[PDB]
């Protein structure tokens, strides 16, 4: 709710300056009422720790836990030269890993935003747009519910993995697209571009590194509904970890997103609309496809790639609300699990884990880890009568 | 080693650089970006005074009004306390009876002692204060490096009076 | 595996002592007093703020503060590859326990002087540093006693009635390298952290024939000074005593042949030659309503090597299994993708018996299921 407790600020580390006023440290601190003041009041707490942990261990906070009026509230934590970012929000309704995990989004969708995150606090005139964001991420993460409350229900996990909705595709209908999508590509030249349909990913030749990017763009921005008009023409510079301008393109029509990069160094607007007007044949044919073993639900992931494939809302239509929201609740226990040695990895550059649930009917919620063959991730429900 | 662990609380005003006068004494632990976040800053520096190592817990103390109802949680328990002030500064001149008025309601009395570091002020005004509030006025500049260590060693003796005084 | 217990006077601010246990070994590491200023102050603002700095954790280690009562504070900071929260917060409570166990509320709430109370606390130590390292119990972690089932003979338990009868105390117990081999009743009812804390205790003090301690018990008698007498009357075996040689010659005379067969049974836990599937490697179960803790690492001893893997292994997949649980069941294959390669780590709560299990990659990952409710219900008349 609005009255927990929750900030996001932007604290500057080595203070060098005589006052000590709360503007001196505090370069953007949201919200500014009184949800957050506390935690206003323990940055104190926040830098120390942060410059402390620094000295006697050679890795960076990674968060901290701060029992506040008998709840526990997690801080996640980001360091970077004279600056530290830091999150805080309450425990029962973020968990610590879905907090690191939402941290790490945002600062890359911040980064996407404008240059480093540095040059975006710094400046005042984005003030009020990230005011704004930030309310987003808060109501996101707060109050989800705002077709109905399965997509907040798999948000609680489905934000964790990287990667968009991928929808299985007929040859036809995949080749037809890549086609459309080719000829789109045909001032500036074009990067890459994707489509995604009703807040499914329909079809991509963007680099995952970009991909990721434009996804949780898009999606903090609540641009990937489920079963939703206008023309969302969004036309903006972003900065995808990446000189010359990388301006970006985002088209909206009929539950259609087309999102292109684009490199420097209406116009741009006609062309594509004329291909949305021309693909519009193909609807009808996306939604035959979107419509119609003891496996119950699968959330397998590919990484290389970048997406993760679920049952469509027709598939789960057809205990189950119980049974979808308590897997996504296990499966972020079992993302921490699978994270840790995916930091190993990473580190480098564990096997699987199972539950069983009762809360009727057994459930066997497996996560299984492919780092042998190209790495990819998979959880399943399914019933016990075959394993 | 049985350390007796004396506690130093030091209250200066955060502008008369008593950073500096106890970064020159004591080297390696500084912890010198601490008081503009929390108020206090942790040092220490083993001293042998009469056969017994003593260790010095240094807790600096903000002058700013910032932090000061969080100091006063710091206060309580330490051994010994010390009031910093500059004969440049006006500001903690008469500073120096507000930090020890709160530093005796905190904690309590304590065997402790004043000191001026590195003009608008005269001598005798201090001498004045210094005998009015019973403690002794230590002449100390940022470049003789003296009468510091001989302030810490007297006031660990005073404890170490004490501590042989009551365990008796 | 770098760890620093530092314990810190919260109404004043001053630490009692720096005990560590870096790398396992009991290392005499001298945490220096930035760190620890900086920890305790961090402490005091946040108790100010009214809010209750908990925990910090890093990429390499893990720090946590927490406040006992009003005027004690613990901290650890922990490099231990595979730490999380919940083993600290246990490892703070058993210390916190302890130490009322040693030196009693009084002492420790409303010090006359801390001084004294540091040089009381030099008593303390041993007992700190055998939790802090390398140990061969989880009763600290589990909060569970690490009992032993005796060769299932009513014997001992009458023998240790008739000396308990003899000595006028209800609080008699026969441990064996800190494990509770027998107890009467009174000591089974015992309080939650000294029921593991005792033997334990004893299990970390130097070995004598005859030894005499006092302590205080943390629950019914946090300030009356309970003497606890010690006999050892075979290696490794104790007998402890609790009062608020013709000492054991009328009771134990008859049971020595038992005892001997108990010489070896404390590091190998359960009765010997048990039924057991021979791919499990180690074994550790848990009675929630009696909370009483089975720990054995050496059922197949041949393979996966240093059993000390195999006790950290079982600790982290219990505080994982407590993550999760707090007729269900969850398993964790680690290991190289590798077949052959790794290890299974299965629970399973039945019957408020929750049940953890180590087991070689061969075993079958369909049947993880099948074979813990086996191994529950082989387990299930012992206790």
């Amino acid at each position: 709710g609005l009255n927990t407790p929750h900030i996001i600020m932007y604290l500057t580390l080595q203070l060098d300056s005589e006052t000590s006023k709360e503007e001196q440290e505090i370069l953007y601190h949201y919200p500014m009422s009184e949800a957050s003041q506390k935690l206003k009041s323990v940055r104190g707490i926040f830098l120390t720790l942060c410059d402390m942990l620094e000295n006697v261990t050679g890795t960076q906070v990674t968060s901290s836990s701060l029992l506040l009026n008998g709840k526990q509230i997690h801080v996640a934590y980001w360091k970077e030269s004279d600056k530290l970012l830091l999150i805080g929000l309450p425990a029962e309704e973020v968990p610590l890993p879905r907090l690191r995990n939402m941290i790490e989004n945002v600062i890359q969708t911040l980064k996407f935003m404008y240059g480093s995150l540095d040059s975006a606090f710094c400046q005042i005139e984005n003030v009020p747009r990230l005011d704004h964001f930030f309310n987003l991420f808060f109501q996101r993460a707060l109050q989800p519910a705002k077709a109905q409350q399965y997509d907040a229900s798999s948000a609680v996990l489905l934000d964790n993995l990287p990667g968009v909705r991928w929808l299985t595709l007929p040859l036809e209908i995949k080749m037809e697209l890549d086609m459309a999508l080719s000829d789109l590509e045909a001032l500036y030249t074009i990067l890459g571009s994707s489509l995604f349909y009703k807040g499914y990913l329909i079809c991509s030749h963007l680099p995952k590194d970009d991909l990721i990017d434009i996804a949780v763009y898009c999606r903090h921005y609540c641009l990937l509904p489920l079963a939703a008009i206008g023309q969302l023409i969004i036309w903006r510079e972003v900065f995808p970890q990446h000189e010359g301008r990388y301006f970006l393109l985002v088209v909206g029509l009929k539950h259609y997103m087309l999102c292109v990069l684009l490199e420097a160094g209406c116009v741009y607007v006609d062309q594509v609309k004329t291909t949305l007007h021309q693909l519009d044949g193909v609807d009808s044919r996306i939604d035959e496809r979107l419509a119609s073993n003891t496996l119950f639900h699968y959330v397998a992931l590919e990484t290389v790639q970048g997406i993760f494939i679920t049952p469509t809302l027709e598939e789960v239509a057809q205990i189950h609300p119980q049974l979808i929201k308590n897997f996504h609740q296990c499966c972020l226990s079992i993302r921490a699990v699978f994270q840790q040695t995916l930091v190993e990895e990473k580190k480098k550059g564990v096997k699987e884990h199972g539950v069983l649930f009762e809360c009727s009917m057994a459930y066997w919620v497996v996560g299984r880890l492919f780092l042998h063959p190209k790495p990819q991730e998979l959880y399943v429900c399914f019933h016990d009568s075959v394993t | 080693d049985m350390e007796v662990a004396i506690k130093m609380v030091v209250v200066g005003n955060g502008a008369v650089g008593k950073s500096s006068m106890i970064q020159r004494y004591c080297k390696g632990i500084f912890t010198k970006d601490y008081k503009k976040t929390i108020g206090v800053d942790f040092l220490e520096r083993q001293i042998q005074v009469n056969d017994e190592d003593v260790r010095l817990m240094l807790w600096d103390t903000a002058g700013q009004e910032e932090f000061d109802a969080i100091t006063k949680a710091y206060y309580r328990g330490a051994q010994a306390c010390v009031l910093v002030f500059s004969t440049t500064d006006r500001e903690s001149f008469e500073a120096v009876s507000s930090w020890r008025e709160k530093v005796v309601a905190e904690v309590g009395d304590i065997p402790t002692v004043l000191v001026q570091i590195k003009s608008c002020i005269k001598n005798e005004e201090a001498e004045a204060l210094a005998k009015r509030l019973k403690l002794r006025f230590y002449r100390t500049s940022v470049k003789e490096d003296l009468n510091v260590n001989e302030v810490f060693k007297y006031l660990a003796e005073k404890y170490l009076q004490k501590l042989k005084q009551q365990i008796a | 595996g770098t760890v620093h217990l530092l314990c810190l006077a919260a109404s004043s601010g001053v630490p009692l002592f720096c005990r560590s246990s870096r790398g396992g070994a009991p290392a005499r590491q001298q945490l220096p007093f930035s760190v620890i200023g900086s920890l305790n102050g961090v402490h005091m603002f946040g108790q100010n703020l009214e809010v209750q700095l908990s925990s910090a954790r890093t990429e390499n280690t893990t720090v946590v503060w927490k406040s006992f009562h009003d005027s004690i504070t613990l901290i650890v900071l922990s490099s231990e590859v595979g730490i999380s929260e919940l083993r600290l917060e246990r490892l703070l409570q058993m210390v916190f326990g302890a130490m009322v166990l040693l030196v009693g509320l009084e002492e420790l709430t409303n010090i006359r002087n801390v001084e004294r109370l540091k040089k009381d606390l030099r008593a303390s130590y041993c007992l700190i540093d055998s939790f802090l390292g390398d140990s061969e119990l989880i009763g600290d972690l589990t909060q569970c006693v690490d009992c032993v089932i005796p060769p299932e003979g009513s014997l001992l338990q009458e023998a240790l009635s008739g000396f308990a009868e003899a000595a006028g105390t209800t609080f008699v117990s026969l441990v064996v390298s800190g494990r509770v081999v027998a107890a009467t009743e009174g000591w089974w009812r015992l309080g939650t952290p000294e029921a593991v804390l005792l033997p334990w205790l004893v299990g970390s003090l130097p070995p004598q024939t005859a030894r005499d301690y006092p302590v205080y018990l943390p629950h019914g008698s946090p300030t009356v000074p309970h003497r606890l007498l010690t006999l050892t009357l075979l290696p490794s075996l104790e007998l402890c005593l609790l009062c608020g040689p013709q000492l054991l010659e009328r009771w134990w005379q008859p049971l020595l042949d038992p005892l001997r067969a108990c010489l070896p049974l404390g590091p190998r836990a359960l009765p010997s030659g048990f039924p057991l599937h021979t791919d499990i490697l180690g074994l550790l179960l848990l009675h929630l309503e009696l909370k009483r803790c089975l720990f054995t690492v050496e059922p197949l001893g041949d393979k996966e090597p240093s059993p000390e893997q195999r006790r950290r292994l079982l600790r982290n997949f219990y505080t994982l299994v407590t993550s999760t649980h707090f007729p269900r069941a969850c398993y964790l294959v680690l290991g190289t993708e590798e077949p052959g390669t790794g290890v299974r780590l299965v629970a399973l709560q039945l019957g408020l018996r929750r049940l953890l299990l180590l087991l070689s990659p061969q075993s079958p990952t369909h049947g993880l299921r099948s074979l813990a409710t086996h191994t529950l219900h082989a387990l299930t008349p012992l206790l």
